[PDB]
């Protein structure tokens, strides 16, 4: 998910654009 | 073990800024 | 509008804390 | 929407979980 | 406190009410 | 320690929307 | 009120900051 | 109180301090 | 006054967002 | 000013990035 | 984790308030 | 830099303060 992608990692702008609808 | 928690409320705040009016959808795990 | 815009992001932090586990989709203009 | 319910008056805890998915 | 309580683990909003005077 | 004050900045947050007009106490040395 | 409530968010924040382990109490009115 | 100090005004660090325990 | 104020709180949350490893200059009045 | 330019209309990313180093 | 990320959003906000009208840099190299 | 210096020991206003323009 999100938390385990994201709270593990640093997620760029691209990475974050996935969760947008 | 608060950091995830902690962290996800900064996910929220970055994919608000990031979606804009397209709005996001937010699931920690289901 | 600014004003409004500040708003949703105080939202979406609001709704992190109220829905937990069942997460939101986010909507800004219904 | 969620903006229009909460940005023009303060919506409890209570009107904001109609909102949860 | 509520650091050593709500830190170490996720308080709920019923946990968090109780700090509410 | 960092991460416990990091913890409670997050906690006033939560306790000014739960708490809302009866408000709050923060003493943090307990 | 929507526009002093979104303050009173930033109000907290910077007393928590300024006010270190002495800690705040936060009564919008009482 | 705070909110109509603070709220119409711009409170500095100072200003702030007077509400600490 | 205070929400210009309020406004430049989301912008320099903003700015960190979006300029990661460059950093940046935060200045009102230039 | 970034605040005259962004405090009246929201300003995009990309507008935001014209004031990083 | 992203410990030091999350800590750095913290830092900015209170720089900006601590620091008022003049500003300030955030870089974080290194 | 500021994140070696305030992300393990918590930075008091006045350290914080040098990082004014
Ligand atoms: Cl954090
Ligand atoms: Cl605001
Ligand atoms: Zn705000
Ligand atoms: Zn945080």
């Amino acid at each position: 998910g999100i938390v385990e992608q994201c709270c593990t990692s640093i997620c760029s702008l691209y990475q974050l654009e996935n969760y947008c609808n | 073990f608060v950091n995830q928690y902690l962290c996800g409320s900064h996910l929220v705040e970055a994919l608000y800024l990031v979606c804009g009016e397209r709005g996001f959808f937010y699931t920690p795990k289901t």
